[PDB]
């Protein structure tokens, strides 16, 4: 349940929704953003194991 | 009320802005891939398991 529930945190972006980032921002600012959000899943996943 | 929620927080049921109807969505189905073999040497025949 936790490891479900981590998905919302925004990890210090703007958002938890990549569809609103990729056609609301440009590419540029969406390349720090998806690797914020992938940085913060990546590490949830290795606590998790 | 608009659109249904779950626990985790996702979408489930929506109320149709057209017509005053519901409807439920579920993810259409997904899975893993499992190949099981023999050695090499025996055969190269295999069998697939979703
Ligand atoms: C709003 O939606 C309703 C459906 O609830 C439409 O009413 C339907 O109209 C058709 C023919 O135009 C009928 O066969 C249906 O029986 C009607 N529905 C019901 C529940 O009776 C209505 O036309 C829509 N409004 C607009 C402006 O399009």
């Amino acid at each position: 349940n936790t490891l479900v529930k981590q998905l919302s945190s925004k990890f210090g972006a703007i958002s938890s929704v990549l569809n609103d980032i990729f056609s609301r921002l440009d590419p540029p600012e969406a390349e720090v953003q998806i690797d914020r959000l992938i940085t913060g899943r990546l590490q949830s996943l290795q606590t998790y194991v | 009320q608009q659109f249904g929620r779950d626990i985790a927080d996702t979408t489930d049921a929506v109320r149709d802005p057209q017509t005053l109807e519901i409807l439920d969505i579920t993810p259409c189905s997904f899975g893993g891939v499992s190949v099981i073999t023999p050695g090499t040497n025996t055969s190269n025949q295999v069998a697939v398991l979703y």
